[PDB]
């Protein structure tokens, strides 16, 4: 079970959002700017994308 | 009838309870997503908002905030959960959207909203992977200024030899709190390294919930408030401890768990953080 994307850093957020989907159809998706803060809960069905001001992702996307 | 969810028991909480120590007169701020306070088993005390499009930091429109306040202090009653520090002074310092994130200037000016406002104790479930020199400041000013400074260690769970504690956790001013479930055992996606520094239930937590709800969270987020809800009691017992001496007495009475790497010193014990003389159980 797959559950880290270290390939899609420096990819756009929408091919990011579509490789994700096909390994995780049910991941609930949610795209914050990266060198935020953020809650540090821990949620099996969530995938948060982190991108840079340009739309590309910035950070490993990973469950949680 | 209230519930007393598993982890407030196992931080030893209810021997303090039990002395008569609930956290009264010890101001806390739940520095996150705002507090609902129409919940009916949270009491919520002042507040203000940093975030510049949603100003009321009484709405949470994540529920984020809401639950980590429920372990901090669910009000004593015949509802719902029972908190860590129930008659302690809850403050809802919005610094989150209700996306779950906030820009590093809107978690500063939450740490100095409540350096101005004499907080007795931050609570920071949050965090990133980088700090700053100005969060660096602000962290430390609070603790220079005699608050207790808590926060979630992070979600990363290992990276072979490297530290994944996450900012402001990894600061040493910052009390930095991993994960355990209710046997003890690390949480997989608990974050690892020499700054992790204590442990408390971070799996299964029940706390409350925007409009009137409870339900069971995980996460570095959870286990935090257990410790800032912790110190809260410690100071209700011993009014005059300073910042300093709180944080000893958390870190020299844990229950040792495993190597320091995965579990830093081990398990919170508030009954034995609460005694004159401290020692590892
Ligand atoms: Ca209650
Ligand atoms: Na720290």
């Amino acid at each position: 079970m797959k559950t880290e994307w270290p390939e899609l850093v420096g990819k756009s957020v929408e091919e990011a959002k579509k490789v994700i989907l096909q390994d995780k159809p049910a991941a609930q998706i949610i795209v914050l700017p990266v060198g935020t803060i953020v809650t540090m809960e821990y949620r099996i069905d969530r995938v948060a994308l982190f991108v840079d001001r340009l739309d590309n992702i910035a950070q490993v996307p990973r469950v949680g | 009838a209230q519930s007393v969810p598993y982890g407030v028991s196992q931080i030893k909480a209810p021997a303090l309870h039990s002395q008569g120590y609930t956290g009264s007169n010890v101001k806390v701020a739940v520095i996150d997503s705002g507090i609902d306070s129409s919940h009916p088993d949270l009491k919520v005390a002042g507040g203000a908002s940093m975030v510049p499009s949603e100003t009321n930091p009484f709405q949470d429109n994540n529920s984020h905030g809401t639950h980590v306040a429920g372990t901090v202090a669910a009000l004593n009653n015949s509802i719902g959960v029972l908190g860590v520090a129930p008659s302690a002074s809850l403050y809802a310092v919005k610094v989150l959207g209700a996306d779950g994130s906030g820009q590093y200037s809107w978690i500063i000016n939450g740490i100095e909203w409540a350096i101005a406002n004499n907080m007795d104790v931050i609570n920071m479930s949050l965090g990133g992977p980088s700090g700053s020199a100005a969060l660096k400041a602000a962290v430390d000013k609070a603790v220079a200024s005699g608050v207790v400074v808590v926060a979630a260690a992070g979600n990363e769970g290992t990276s072979g030899s490297s530290s994944t504690v996450g900012y402001p956790g990894k600061y040493p001013s910052v009390i930095a709190v991993g994960a355990v479930d209710s046997s003890n055992q690390r949480a997989s996606f608990s974050s690892v390294g020499p700054e992790l520094d204590v442990m408390a239930p971070g799996v299964s937590i029940q706390s409350t919930l925007p409009g009137n709800k409870y339900g069971a969270y995980n996460g570095t987020s959870m286990a935090s408030p257990h410790v800032a809800g912790a110190a809260a009691l410690i100071l209700s017992k011993h009014p005059n401890w300073t910042n300093t001496q709180v944080r000893s007495s958390l870190e020299n009475t844990t229950t040792k768990l495993g190597d320091s790497f995965y579990y830093g010193k081990g398990l919170i014990n508030v009954q034995a953080a609460a005694q004159h003389h401290h020692h590892h159980h």
